[PDB]
């Protein structure tokens, strides 16, 4: 009746860098269709100790992709005997999308903390490019706050600013986006740790709506 | 020949997942490891395949399954056509010039 | 043996060298049907383990073929799954998934883990691509703890207190959304699969027939196959018992066997 | 590549007496979105060859790494030989046209600068395999745009100074973008000479809507 | 001593060893000295280079190689085998900047080229290389690392070291010298002073020496001495050796 | 889609002669409604005796004419000779043969002496077939110059006319005049025209300035 | 059309007291064109085991052989008779190594156990999915006819005689209502004491 | 073999003997002895120590570089006695097969199964003529989840057994009476406890007393079960502690 | 050695290996074929009359086709594997070129399946000689033999195995147009060079005549005594 779907998840990644660390942040609705399969699913997918990945589009393509490429950059960070730079990942990732571009659909932002260039986020869009980028949203609901986020992005946002700013932006796509909803998930990657915090209900940021009274 | 063409778009796929397979390993082994894994891993293979039966007859392979990871692995590949029960076969010097090259 | 020029050795795995015929007979003229099962499988995670819940009615086409079917397959002793979906497909993934987390508990020596079924079973899914048709739902108690699986065919998975699959899954997901408690007991967590399982059954056509249950927990497994019957053939009225000698032959050839 | 996904817009070059100069805009636009507005689509091949692509940026990345690794290997040989701009516009040629063969093609059409012995050297790689040298090059909307204005002034003078094709590259980008959807305010010069290849940072062009008023 | 079990690299002597890898040893140490120190600034290599006729070219046989932009590499023992060793590191260098986009580690590049010739040491089909070669590069984070690889399949790391006839003096020589205090330049002088002591003149007739340095005053990046600095550097190996 | 190929246009002619061999094309290389370079011509010397002209798809003519210059150099180096006029033309019908279900999309004709002296002219199928004649026009215009040369060198449908042999000087005029119709008529003909003469004392190039757009 | 439908066929199998009984229709047919009143389904894969076929002819013919060629295998190799439920996995098996391209057939298998003489009837998808059944077990072009009549007519502990009136009229009813099947019915009665092998008069329309 | 099979029984790998024993295996044990070090495990209730002896030949040789405590994965650690290049190439392959379980099974690979794994790749070195067996010693340490503190030993051979005290080297057999007649005497086993004999046993068949620099030891406890290499200072810590009492 | 490796050419020049399969040959029995106008015969010498053995089983002349025959001398095994070979290849001629097989085509595929498996020393080359008789398409009588070697030649008539050298003196010295021009006399010439190679004769002949258009048919022991008989009688009458 409503199968046949292959189960996307819709999401609405985020990720932004501050001073000595990143923010990571996504909803948790995952539609099969019009159909909420999961609605409290974890898009925040952990590559290493101190980076992350969020997965947007096809479910079963990216959870392959992550796995792959925590395998790789477990095997590598074994032997370097060092802790994994954010832009080896980056890279991995960048290749496993540019290999099967035509066989996996898969847009995939990492951000992460390595000891060289600190804090850093790197987006990988369908297609297997990688660039370095500030603040990068991807997934279907990051179209209705492209305009937000150019707007009230600035230069040296704290660590806390910048986790408002995310919830801010990720609260406004699930309320404009249908395939966007559940709970806002938040990961701030510094060199101390990385400290995750969902913000459900009334902690999710609400937007007076015009309720235009004749309406 | 139309036989090229694959029948099927997993069929491609799933004919060579046994070299596909051993290729993806010796990918990642030259990403991370480097040439010496992937090297090492092609002579033993060849190696091991060096001695076994004749074409025309069943061999196990149990040392190149021990080497590939597979001794304790069972796939659909394994068990649902059986190589032992081949249904057909070839004259034996044909299919011992066959893999030699003559053919 | 075979009749000359047979040169390559057999090669081992699926034969797909059969699609040709498929298409030279669809050009022809318009792909017979197989049993989809048209399930409704729920499972929920309770305080002490994992209760999985099935129904027991197979369907070919829109007609019934198998009034009771199992559809809560084993995995191992600790490890059970529901299949959805392509009947034969989901048999077929569960048994060989099964085998390999034998050999893998027989080389260890331990109970093997839920986390590694479903990293299986969705590695040979993604492999396959979603050709495998094999809606799953994959509960067990390891050394870990009760997890919950469930696996689409293309080959995602999600770890969720409560899952449910097939074409009568939303009935049952909704009744678990509606009547859910963190940490349940046994009897409760029971009953509320039962409620999903009889939900899908009287809300969906390709559901129906009895009610599967399969307890899971660090003490016992608990497998009831019949553990309710909501559904029952009517008494027949008229009785239609043929007689000898109603039935006219034309041959007869008794063949005696020797015991 | 099947899909182009995220896009380059054109490259426009121009050969004067002592080099060539090239330009292209900083966009890569998904769709109609312009999404990544600060990526490079020019790179320098070597002291005396330069590169700018159109089409898929992850094709031109993977163009990028191969060319470089190229060069470092030759370096690394240090026999005293250099490749020429024309050897890298025939690798590129021949890598095109197997990629088309192998309907697999790289989606980008691309366009190649460099001053070597003397000799300014501007060359055109389409996506299929088509090769030429002109004066004057422009891909995508370029060739229907800006070549018009390229065109007529060199038959007009045959040979210009670089002051002179710098200004009618920068009069050519700034009608691409008063009619180009995929055009972007920011570009970016690379000049190649007898010092070596210089690539300019961001520029941006004199707007003019003065003819918005006069209705 | 292994009469009967020196014939292949895949048969193991009564006590325990593999003669092939020995003999392989051998052949390196068949081959003229080449030095390698390395200081705080970078890493300073040195061959002593016998020119077999004075037909050939100056440069000819080069027993050092660019293997990537920040690594270079002085080679000792069979030429063949050193020149193959050098296009595999090669490659594997071209590879990791192609896949982690970043230039490999020195630690990690000698570890794939030791482990490359540990392997075809392993097999009977295959014999061991005969030669031994010195990996050095500098960098702003990992700094002057150098390291040197055995016919054996080893990988070191030193603060100086030489491969060859005259081994043992030219180590002892780097030995008596304070390399972690003098810089490039005094070092590339002393590395000269001890190419020039240990050459001996009687056996062979001539040698022309290449001196190469990766460091900081070439900005991590490994090159051939320049013809000034080198002949400085001859001419004060010429008065140390006269005194 | 993904289209493997494109029409580049351009027009290559031939024309053979008692001593003589011209081979001329014009120089217009235009994709879609664009002109890509108004200097490409489209006849490349492949020996002292011989030119080919190669018109429609750009790449596979710049990959068939590398081709058939790496052959000519294993020629040289095997048989220790050059390859003849009639040697190229079967090489080339075997060549273009060997992608026949992924054709090369060129027009190829072979103009050239041959051991005796006298002009040959080749002409060519994408496919591969192909015969000797005396003059042949081949691309975009092929169809338009054809007639003229029909008409002229033939004297075909000319009743009670002298067959007077074709001499260099006219053959000249003649594809100036069919050329200059061709620009006239044919919107992917035009800039310049390249006249590769192949005489026994070697190859002369010369250049006719067509009509723009 | 469906391909089932280009061949016809229809095979059934129900279960009695003690004893098992299988039949199936004796037409052969390329689409609407009768060809043979004589074609066979069923094939014996032991004393007391037979398997019935329906769908695509020549599908129907290869999957016997192989099924005989891997029984024949498997009994020299073992040394004893089959047992109906590893005959049935042994067809799942040989179905399920043609998934992607199936034998166009779904067999039915019917037997006693040669040790304890217990009925076993079970069906077969295109795939290869047992489906184990006390009651009984059809396949073909008129599917639901034979369910129809084998849910009206079928009871439980039937006398051989009686089993065989029983399926012999539900076979009849289902085939007099569908085109493509008919042309006569064979019966086979299989008990331990003996087998009795029985062809029905039908409509040959 | 390419090359073709050796003549006299010691003289291939494959050939029995006429009792029917491996020669070539047994040379392998004799080339890990040629390795010259000796490296000392011990296994308590609460952690698992890995002793060796660290001996820089030359002071030119950087002593950094010089080590044969290698991590095979986060959790599990081994120290290598033997051939030097061949300990590497075994530490390689142990690092890939850890990473390749933790890929396709979904949790960490036991130290049980690393080993059992390294054995069978040793056994069919050891069939086969091609190679021959690696001349080097695998003792592999980390705590397991439910059984506590892991030791395994793992051979050219293919023997994957574990111990309560392992021993390697030159002096493995006076190691191994020595740990056999501390653990006949059962103490408490604490962290410290077990790093004092790993070092005691090493210092009494090795007939010297160590300084913070001849050896290196490497630690995994159940309350840190990362695989942690002592720092020199810690090392002579542990010495001084040692000479007090 | 230089006798132990095939391939090992000796230092005169030789490759012994190929020379001790020619050796293999001669210990065979002895066969003996000689060629008649529109009559083509073949004969092998049975080693022993072996009692409860069935002589179907252990026949050496066999037909490779129709048209062709084949008689060989050796190692049996080696024969058995040849001769199925070149059925199969007949077959296939006969399939890609539609005429029928002519003996030269066939003689020249095992000449070149003998020299193959002679060019390796992993393979050892064929221990056999063998004897193809036959008519061509014209209808031409054609005797051709081959060895181990690869180089086959056609003969009027030849003897292989055991006795060879004997019995092919004998066929020179009794070689007549007269005796080719009858069938008869040919047969008669078979049997006379077989029975100075067997002084025993009888049994142990193994006759088989093929004839223009006609298949291969072997004489029963009866025709075979028959004419022994006929032999001993025009010898006693000299």
């Amino acid at each position: 009746d409503w199968e046949s779907r292959e189960v996307s998840t819709g999401t609405t990644i985020m990720a932004v860098q501050f001073d000595g660390g990143v923010v990571l942040g996504a909803d948790s609705r995952t539609t099969t269709g019009s159909y909420i399969a999961n609605r409290v699913t974890d898009k925040l997918t952990p590559i290493h100790d101190r980076i992350f990945c969020c997965r947007s589009g096809s479910a079963a393509d990216t959870q392959a992709v992550a796995d792959a490429v925590t395998y790789q950059l477990g095997f590598h960070s074994i032997e370097l005997n060092e802790p994994p730079l954010v832009h080896t990942a980056a890279s991995l990732f960048k290749e496993m999308c540019y290999r099967y571009r035509e066989d996996l659909m898969a847009g995939i932002i990492i951000a992460g903390w390595d000891p060289q260039e600190g804090g850093q986020v790197y987006s990988v869009p369908m297609g297997g490019m990688m660039v370095r980028q500030s603040f990068a949203i991807g997934g279907s609901g990051s179209s209705y706050i492209y305009g937000y986020v150019d707007a009230t992005y600035r230069e040296g946002m704290t660590k806390e600013e910048c986790l408002q700013f995310t919830a801010n932006a990720l609260a406004l796509a699930m309320e404009r986006d249908g395939s966007s909803g559940g709970v806002i998930r938040l990961a701030a990657i510094a060199e101390s740790g990385v400290e995750r915090q969902v913000l459900l209900g009334d902690q999710i940021p609400k937007f007076a709506v015009a309720t235009l009274p004749p309406a | 020949k139309n036989e090229l063409l694959p029948s099927h778009p997993l069929e491609l796929s799933e004919k060579n997942f046994q070299l596909n397979q051993d290729k993806m390993n010796f990918s990642t082994l030259r990403n991370i490891q480097g040439l010496f894994a992937p090297l090492k891993l092609q002579m033993e293979f060849k190696a091991v395949q060096q001695v076994q039966r004749l074409p025309f007859l069943s061999s196990s392979n149990l040392s190149l399954d021990v080497l590939r990871g597979n001794d304790e692995t069972i796939g659909f590949e394994d068990i649902l056509n059986d190589p032992s029960q081949s249904e057909v076969m070839g004259e034996p010097h044909l299919m011992v010039e066959y893999k030699l090259g003559l053919l | 043996m075979a009749a000359v020029s047979v040169y390559a050795p057999p090669v081992g795995g699926f034969s797909f060298d059969n699609c040709r015929r498929n298409a030279v007979l669809e050009a022809d003229f318009a792909l017979p049907k197989v049993r989809k099962t048209g399930t409704t499988i729920a499972g929920v995670v309770y305080k002490d383990g994992i209760v999985l819940g099935a129904d027991t009615r197979a369907t070919e086409g829109m007609v019934v073929a198998d009034k009771n079917c199992s559809k809560i397959h084993f995995i191992s002793p600790n490890i059970y799954c529901c299949g959805a979906g392509t009947a034969a497909d989901t048999d077929m993934t569960t048994q060989l998934i099964s085998s390999n987390l034998e050999l893998h508990s027989l080389s260890t020596g331990r109970l093997p883990r839920v986390v590694t079924a479903n990293r299986m079973l969705k590695q040979m899914l993604f492999r396959y691509q979603g050709y495998i048709g094999a809606a799953l739902v994959l509960g067990g108690v390891d050394v870990t703890g009760p997890h919950l699986y469930s696996i689409y065919p293309h080959g995602s998975t999600d770890k969720l207190p409560y899952v449910t699959m097939g074409s009568g899954s939303l009935a049952a997901m909704a009744v678990f959304e509606d009547k859910f408690r963190p940490d349940m007991e046994e009897e409760e967590a029971k009953n509320l699969v039962s409620e999903a399982i009889a939900a899908g059954i009287f809300n969906d056509l390709g559901s129906g027939s009895n009610i599967d249950l399969c307890v899971i927990s660090k003490n016992k497994l608990d497998f009831l196959r019949p553990y309710t019957v909501p559904n029952k053939k009517g008494t027949r009225l008229g009785r239609y018992r043929c007689e000898k000698g109603t039935t006219a032959v034309l041959t007869e050839k008794i063949t005696p066997l020797e015991i | 590549t099947q899909n182009p996904m995220v896009t380059g817009t054109s490259v426009l070059g121009v050969k004067f007496e002592g080099g060539v100069v090239i330009a292209a805009d900083m966009l890569g636009s998904y769709g109609s979105l312009a999404r990544f507005r600060n990526i490079s689509r020019i790179m320098r091949v070597n002291n005396s060859t330069m590169l700018g692509a159109s089409g898929d940026y992850a094709d031109f990345q993977y163009l990028k790494q191969v060319l470089g690794q190229m060069v470092i290997d030759e370096e690394l040989l240090g026999d005293g030989h250099s490749y020429s701009p024309r050897a890298i516009h025939s690798w590129l040629t021949r890598a095109m046209y197997s990629r088309r063969s192998k309907m697999n093609p790289l989606w980008n059409t691309m366009v190649i600068g460099g001053y070597a012995d003397g000799e300014s050297f501007l060359g055109y790689v389409d996506m299929l395999g088509v090769a030429y040298e002109a004066p004057s090059l422009a891909t995508g909307y370029g060739a229907y745009l800006a070549q018009p204005l390229l065109r007529e002034v060199l038959e007009k003078q045959p040979v210009l100074s670089q002051t002179e094709a710098r200004d009618l590259v920068e009069r050519c980008m700034r009608v691409l973008y008063y009619r180009d959807a995929r055009s972007y305010n920011r570009f970016q010069i690379a000049t190649v000479t007898e010092k070596g290849v210089e690539i300019e940072g961001p520029l941006s062009t004199e707007t003019n809507w003065d003819i918005a008023h006069m209705i | 001593i292994g009469t009967g079990y020196d014939l292949s690299a895949s048969t193991f002597s009564p006590d325990g060893r593999v003669f092939q890898v020995e003999y392989a040893m051998k052949a390196v140490e068949n081959s003229s000295t080449a030095i390698g120190i390395r200081c705080k600034d970078g890493v300073v290599f040195g061959v002593e280079k016998l020119v077999l006729s004075k037909l050939y070219e100056e440069g000819s046989n080069k027993r050092l190689f660019n293997v990537d932009r920040h690594v270079g590499m002085a080679v000792a023992g069979l030429l063949a085998d050193a020149r193959s060793l050098a296009d595999i590191a090669r490659e594997e260098a071209s590879n990791f900047r192609s896949n982690f986009g970043y230039n490999i580690p020195l630690k990690h590049l000698a570890d794939r080229v030791a482990m490359y010739v540990h392997a075809y040491t392993l097999y009977s089909a295959v014999r061991p290389f005969g030669c031994s070669f010195m990996l050095g590069s500098y960098s702003v984070n990992d700094g002057a690392q150098l390291y040197m690889i055995d016919p054996s399949g080893v990988s070191y790391g030193y603060w100086g070291c030489a491969i060859g006839k005259a081994r043992q003096a030219a180590k002892t020589e780097i030995e008596k010298l304070q390399m972690k205090e003098m810089t490039c330049r005094d070092i590339v002088k002393e590395v000269a002073k001890i190419i020039y002591i240990v050459h001996d003149e009687v056996k062979d007739k001539a040698f022309e020496l290449e001196l190469s340095w990766v460091g900081e005053l070439t900005n991590g990046r490994h090159e051939i001495v320049p013809k000034d600095i080198r002949e400085e550097a001859e001419k004060y190996a010429k008065e140390s050796l006269k005194e | 889609r993904f289209s493997p190929y494109v029409f580049n246009g351009g027009t290559i002619l031939a024309i053979a002669g008692e001593d003589f061999a011209i081979v001329a094309s014009d120089t217009r290389l235009s994709e879609g409604f664009s002109i890509h370079t108004r200097d490409s011509p489209k006849c490349y010397k492949l020996t002292d005796k011989t030119v080919i002209g190669c018109s429609g798809f750009h790449g596979d003519c710049l990959t068939l004419t590398k081709i058939i210059e790496a052959r000519l150099k294993m020629y040289k180096h095997s048989n220790n000779k050059a390859m003849t006029t009639g040697a190229i033309a079967a090489m080339l019908s075997t060549i273009l043969y060997s992608r026949r279900f992924f054709p090369y999309y060129v027009y190829n004709i072979i103009g050239g002496l041959d051991e005796e002296g006298k002009g040959a002219v080749y002409s060519f199928d994408p496919v591969g077939s192909y015969q000797r004649d005396s003059f042949k026009a081949g691309g975009s215009a092929s169809a338009m110059l054809q007639p003229l040369l029909d008409n002229q060198v033939g004297f075909k449908n000319m009743q009670n006319v002298e067959h007077v042999p074709l001499s260099l000087d006219r053959a000249m005029r003649l594809v100036k005049d069919v050329f200059i119709s061709a620009a006239e008529r044919d919107v992917y003909t035009g800039d310049a025209l390249r006249i590769c003469i192949v005489t026994k004392e070697g190859i002369r190039e010369e250049t006719v300035s067509l009509r723009k757009d | 059309m469906s391909i089932m439908s280009y061949n016809g066929g229809a095979v059934m199998a129900m279960k009695g007291k003690n004893c098992v009984a299988i039949a199936a229709d004796r037409r052969f047919g390329i689409q609407a064109q009768m060809v043979t009143t004589d074609f066979q389904k069923i094939f014996p894969m032991g004393d007391r085991l037979y398997i019935g076929l329906a769908g695509l002819a020549t599908d129907v013919q290869t999957v016997a052989q192989r099924l005989k060629f891997r029984l024949n295998l498997y009994e020299l190799k073992e040394g004893r008779q089959i047992k109906p439920y590893t005959l049935m996995s042994m067809v799942a098996n040989l179905l399920y190594e043609k998934r992607f391209g199936p034998y166009y057939t779904e067999p039915v298998i019917a037997g006693l156990d040669p040790k304890t003489f217990k009925p076993f009837i079970c069906s077969l998808d295109l795939i290869g999915c047992p489906m184990v059944t006390d009651d009984f077990v059809v396949s073909g072009t008129c599917a639901e006819q034979m369910y129809g009549m084998c849910e009206s007519l079928w009871e439980p502990n039937m006398d051989p005689d009686h089993l065989f009136e029983t399926i012999s009229q539900a076979m009849l009813n289902a085939v007099d209502r569908d085109a493509v099947s008919g042309m006569g019915v064979i019966v086979h009665i299989i008990e331990k004491d003996k087998i009795t092998t029985r062809t029905l008069k039908a409509r040959m329309d | 073999m390419s090359r073709g099979s050796s003549a006299g029984f010691d003289r291939h790998i494959t050939i029995f003997s006429p009792e029917g024993r491996l020669y070539q295996v047994e040379y392998a044990f004799k080339a890990i002895n040629q390795g010259g070090l000796t490296s000392v495990a011990v296994r308590g209730k609460d952690c698992a120590v890995i002793v060796t002896q660290k001996k820089v030949p030359d002071k030119l040789l950087d002593s950094s570089t010089v080590t044969h405590l290698f991590k095979i994965t986060e959790n599990i650690g081994c120290v290598m006695t033997g051939m030097t290049a061949d300990s590497r190439s075994q530490v390689q392959r142990a690092r890939y097969e850890a990473a390749n379980w933790k890929y396709k099974y979904g949790y960490e690979i036991p130290v049980d199964m690393l080993c059992k794994r390294i054995a069978d790749i040793s056994q069919v070195y050891t069939q086969n003529a091609e190679m021959r067996p690696l001349g080097c010693c695998m003792i592999l340490i980390g705590i397991d989840e439910e059984q506590g503190p892991q030791v395994y030993k793992c051979d050219p051979a293919g023997y994957y057994c574990g111990f309560k005290a392992t021993a390697a080297g030159v002096k493995q057999t006076e190691s191994t009476s020595f740990l056999e007649k501390k653990v006949k005497k059962k103490f408490d086993w604490t962290f410290e406890q077990t790093v004092e004999t790993a070092i005691t046993c090493l210092s009494t068949v090795l007939s010297i007393d160590f300084k913070p620099s001849e050896i290196e030891v490497g630690v995994v406890t159940v309350e840190n079960p990362k695989f942690r290499i002592l720092t020199e200072a810690e090392i002579d810590a542990h010495l001084v502690a040692l000479a007090e009492r | 050695s230089y006798d132990r490796a095939i391939t090992v050419f000796s230092p005169d020049g030789h490759l012994f290996q190929v020379e001790y399969a020619q050796e293999a040959v001669k210990k065979g029995s002895t066969a003996v074929g000689v060629r008649g106008r529109d009559i083509v015969v073949l004969g092998v010498e049975k080693k022993s009359v072996a009692k409860l053995q069935d002589e179907r089983t252990v026949r050496k002349i066999c037909a490779l086709d129709d048209n062709v025959c084949m008689a060989f001398a050796g190692l049996t095994a080696d024969a058995r594997i040849v001769i199925n070979r070149a059925r199969v290849e007949c077959q296939s001629h006969r399939l890609t070129v539609e005429d029928p097989v002519t003996v030269e085509y066939i003689t020249r595929y095992i000449a070149s399946l003998k020299q193959r498996y002679t060019q390796s020393n992993g393979r050892r080359p064929f221990g056999i000689s063998a004897l193809i008789v036959g008519f061509d398409f014209d209808g031409t009588p054609r005797l051709y033999q081959t060895d181990p070697s690869g180089t086959y030649h056609a003969w009027k008539a030849n003897a292989i195995g055991r006795g060879a050298k004997s019995v092919r003196e004998f066929l020179e010295k009794n070689y007549t147009d007269e005796a080719i021009e009858t069938d008869d006399l040919t047969i008669k010439l078979v049997i006379k060079a077989l029975l100075e190679v067997v002084q025993s004769g009888g049994k142990n002949i193994e006759l088989a005549v093929m004839r223009r258009d006609q298949s291969l048919k072997i004489l029963n022991p009866e025709e075979i005594e028959k004419y022994v008989a006929e032999i001993e009688k025009e010898k006693e009458e000299n």
